[PDB]
């Protein structure tokens, strides 16, 4: 039984998928950021807007 | 409100005279007869918040769903991960699982 850099090496499928997922996630976060900066972010029950932004982003 | 004597600049106090209430200095003869209505509004902050809480959507706005718990295997889940104990060289996780409202919470 052995473990080698091959075992932990990212394959092509993940390499494409990550790019797409990261780009999509970064864009969505920016929009949420835009609302808090200038506008209405639905404030989640019991929380301040800043708190809400943290939750949506997380 | 603070009002101060034009003469010596100590703080005035309100007292009552023979014809009017007066602002009066404590250290000089200066007095000022209150001839007309004078007012000072503090304007405090109302307790507006009503705040309902604890909704299920407020519980499941965390990443995990459709995973596997070792107890009841249900998809609707609520996970957690910790690492802040370096005596534990293994990782630390805790999971909540509430599709059938079974409610497990284990390591
Ligand atoms: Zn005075
Ligand atoms: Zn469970």
């Amino acid at each position: 039984f052995s473990i080698g850099i091959g075992d932990v090496t990212p394959g092509q499928g993940l390499l494409k998928a990550k790019y797409e997922l990261l780009n999509a996630g970064y864009k969505k976060c920016d929009e949420y950021i835009e609302a808090l900066n200038t506008g209405k972010l639905q404030q989640q029950p019991g929380c301040t807007a800043e708190e809400t932004l943290e939750a949506l982003i997380l | 409100m603070l009002l101060f004597c034009p003469g010596c600049g100590n703080g005035l106090i309100v007292e009552e005279g023979q014809r009017c209430h007066r602002f009066a200095c404590n250290t000089c003869p200066y007095v000022h007869n209150i001839t007309r209505k004078v007012t000072n509004r503090k304007y405090p902050k109302l307790k507006e918040v009503d705040d309902v809480l604890g909704g299920a959507a407020a519980w499941e706005n965390v990443d995990s769903t459709a995973e596997s718990c070792p107890k009841c295997e249900h998809p609707r889940a609520y996970f957690m991960q910790l690492q802040t104990r370096s005596a534990d060289e293994p990782m630390t996780t805790f999971y909540k699982c509430c599709n059938a409202q079974c409610g497990h919470r284990w390591r």
